[PDB]
């Protein structure tokens, strides 16, 4: 929260996260939503037999695609989007062993939390915003601008500053497990591994000074702070 | 629902929050969302039932986008403000909706026989107006109203209205309140989750009949999800106070 | 027929939903 | 108020004050002036409702002189002598009224068609009778019980009359009961002040109804404005105890 | 006093000074120069009838003409200079609220305060002076270089860290009040409207960078903490 | 057109009612 005065290696004062075999620093001051709750209750009934965690795989930090933010982008455009199991499973981080159990159970309820990280320098600036919106299956093109992602859970990033973000995920769905994976095997009649949907915005434009660069990046690092899944199968490679 | 408050860091002086006003003119408060929720909104003014169908089906789901008539689109028999009403516009901030819904059903009509109203629980379609279930041609032998499912009966003479609270008979935890294209055509399990059931109305004569719903008192919306696009154009219908 | 029955290829995904790798859709 | 007994300095002997007969015949005082506000004033006897207008509009605002008929005036649709009423007279003596007005309707009818009595709070203008709301030809498709506002309906086959009581929902303390000139042009944003809305009536056919008013119970009236000028010619219309 | 480390609004640890229905923030420190007394027990004598105070109209932070600072600006130059009251009653901020009482009442005993906020660069520098001379009539051209303002109350601003400066000025005239308007009708003999005399004097010179600007603003801010009014008139247009 | 809409300017301020300095309107 105070700076100190320059040494050795700077103003030494960083602060960080250690999640498992996993750590992340901080040089400044980080933005978190609230702690918000999930369903329970349904748990115990949608499932007659034991769930499980695998916290040391699942809880650590993956970082996921980076993301590119130029002069050229304008408010309300979307920078990335995630649907989410599915797209941390067979799209982005493939190889994480965060993946493991999706390999092998069928339904789960998901909690998370994801850091952005951004890198833009002193003499740049520009606002991004990230949400989360629940249950967004065949209703992610409404309450999608700039404005119904300041009415959700979200966090703000400033790019000069480079503040880090940190948004809480609980599972809100209107069944009481989401389905891991799509299998030639398993119904089309119900699409799966998608609870939520993740979107990273411009709230304002990156400017950057004369000579300056024209673009910075952002990282996303993704962790499950409660994954529980439900219904073993013999394992199948994702999506 | 996240404030933003969060963001707002500034600490500096500010000008006073005064005092509400709410109550003042009376204590006939109107901001609870529930309370809004509750009070009817009319689906279908002056509709047809004709006893050669099996009835006149209302899918049961709250007011929202929905419904919501479009300029230049094809017409309906749902009533065209519905998407303007208070509660079609709370509705289109919350995707989730659980518990019973009311629907006030009047029968233009002074006549002795019985209208049937039959409630059907989740079954996956999501239908509204009059249809011929599995397309025959009689269905007097076969009424819907005397098959075993939950029915009552509206006799005109004796009240030409009724009220009744359709229960929230459905395999999800939450029934779905809207999609961004209520005509696509995707995943068939998905596509009927915005709807807990239907309600059939069904005559013995030609006649008509009016239907308004509203939030039961066993009833919860939640998943907010923020505001969506909008247009107005109010303006330009009205003179302004300086002529 | 109906336009509103299906999504181009191009800007959706198998399940006749935008991909989330479109992201000129807004 | 101010009696004038200030004024009255003499405090030379007087003749008794005696009892008073208040009572003497029976214990129904009728002396107080929110009973007599509260008793039903005729507004409109008989007058048509017709399906092609939006509906039938009646300001919200108490019997005065804003209703006085005057021989060789124009025909409106009010009655003839709610300007002699006791309580248009009792209103021509206060300036500001604040509270709720109640409207008895009467649909002369029996049949099974809801009519719908609809609540619109201020919102500036004064108007009453048939009205094409923004000057369209069709309204069952956009209905003003539909879009929101408070409605409540009738159903005459089961009572053709209603009695509703609308609020007192305006940005203002009070009222303003009357002007000097009723159709006078001047500033418009006070000229919406005498009324604190509309009640909007709307059936399914061509229909006629009647409509009565009073003052709700949570009702006050004050600025007294003492008495205006006034005329009578009762005298030439009936015989003396004398032949 | 003590930064923090940066967030999604930067560094948010302003300041701020709240004054009747004004309110002005600062972002770094504030110089303030010392509260000293002015001249009392002649106003019970000087005045037969009560005097008058109208606080909410007279204590407020009153705006007046922007100042201008550039690289040409040498030592000792003025760069404003306010005859007091006044200059801010027919000259500057002539619309103002804190006026109004000056319209009816013939005399007056003020007490003011004045804040000053500069807007130079990091890659500025410079350094200004703003000092305050009692009853200065028929004296404004001697003891008025930056050495006698370095002597009488004043503040000093630095031009790269805008640091807010705060002059506190009391009454000190040779008479018991100071007349407020000059009139047709009024006496010759007498020049009202003037107790003191604020200058505004470059201390330093303005200097910028290669390509860097070649000037920056000052604003100053007055507001009454103590205007007493007394034998009250028909009221005037001022000046 | 219709006599009430209007006072006349002899006997009227800006607003449309009677000036307070026509003292012959009673
Ligand atoms: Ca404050
Ligand atoms: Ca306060
Ligand atoms: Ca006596
Ligand atoms: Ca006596």
């Amino acid at each position: 929260e105070v700076p100190s005065k320059e040494s050795i290696q700077g103003d030494a004062t960083q602060q960080s996260s250690k999640e498992e075999n996993t750590i992340i620093t901080r040089d400044q001051q980080q933005t978190v939503s609230e702690n918000i709750p999930s369903t329970v209750g349904d748990l115990v009934i949608a499932s007659s037999e034991p769930t499980q965690q695998f916290r040391s795989l699942t809880n650590r930090w993956m970082p996921i695609n980076s993301i590119r933010v130029t002069v050229n982008g304008k408010r309300n455009d979307l920078l990335a989007q995630y649907y989410i199991p599915e797209d941390f499973l067979s799209t982005h981080a493939k190889c994480a062993p965060n993946t493991i159990p999706f390999e092998t159970y069928v339904y789960g309820k998901y909690e998370l939390e994801m850091k952005f990280v951004a890198n833009g320098n002193k003499f740049q600036c520009g606002k991004v915003i990230i949400s989360v919106k629940f249950d967004s299956y065949q209703a992610d093109n409404i309450n999608t601008g700039f404005q119904a992602a300041l009415s959700r859970p979200h966090i703000m990033l400033d790019l000069s500053t480079n503040n880090e973000g940190v948004l809480k995920i609980p599972f809100r769905y209107h069944r009481a497990f989401v389905r891991n994976q799509t299998h030639k095997t398993a119904t089309a009649g119900v699409r799966p591994g998608k609870f939520a949907s993740i979107y990273v915005q411009v709230l304002s434009p990156l400017q950057t000074g004369e000579g300056g660069a024209n673009d910075m990046f952002i990282r996303p690092f993704y962790r499950y702070t409660r994954a529980e899944f439900a219904g073993m199968s013999y394992k199948v490679p994702l999506t | 629902m996240d404030t933003g408050a969060k963001e707002d860091e500034d600490e500096t002086a500010n000008f006073s929050d005064g005092v509400t006003a709410m109550g003042f003119q009376s204590l006939d408060t109107q901001v609870s969302i529930k309370d809004i929720l509750r009070r009817p909104v009319l689906l279908f003014n002056h509709v047809e039932l004709d006893p050669d169908y099996t009835g006149f089906f209302i899918p049961i789901m709250p007011p929202s986008r929905m419904m919501q008539y479009k300029s230049g689109d094809k017409e309906t028999s749902f009533q065209r403000l519905i998407g303007r009403t208070p509660q079609a516009a709370i509705m289109n901030l919350f995707r989730f909706w659980r518990g019973s819904l009311r629907y006030t059903i009047i029968i233009h009509s002074t006549d002795g026989h019985p209208i049937y109203v039959t409630h059907v629980p989740h079954t996956g379609n999501r239908v509204y107006g009059l249809m011929k279930v599995n397309n025959l041609h009689e269905y007097t032998k076969v009424p819907i109203f005397g098959c075993g499912l939950t029915t009552e009966m509206i006799i005109p003479s004796v009240n030409p209205s009724i009220c009744v609270e359709v229960p929230f008979d459905t395999e999800n935890n939450w029934a779905v309140t809207f999609d961004e294209d209520a005509q696509r055509n995707y995943s068939w399990r998905d596509k009927g989750d915005t709807v807990t059931g239907h309600l059939v109305v069904t005559p013995v004569v030609s006649v008509y009949m009016s239907v308004w719903v509203e939030a039961g008192d066993d009833f919860e919306v939640s998943n907010f999800y923020g505001p969506p696009s909008v247009k107005t154009n109010d303006w330009n219908y009205a003179f302004s106070d300086e002529h | 027929d109906n336009p509103h029955r299906f999504l181009p290829a191009n800007v959706s995904n198998r399940w006749n939903e935008y991909s989330s790798a479109y992201l000129p859709r807004v």
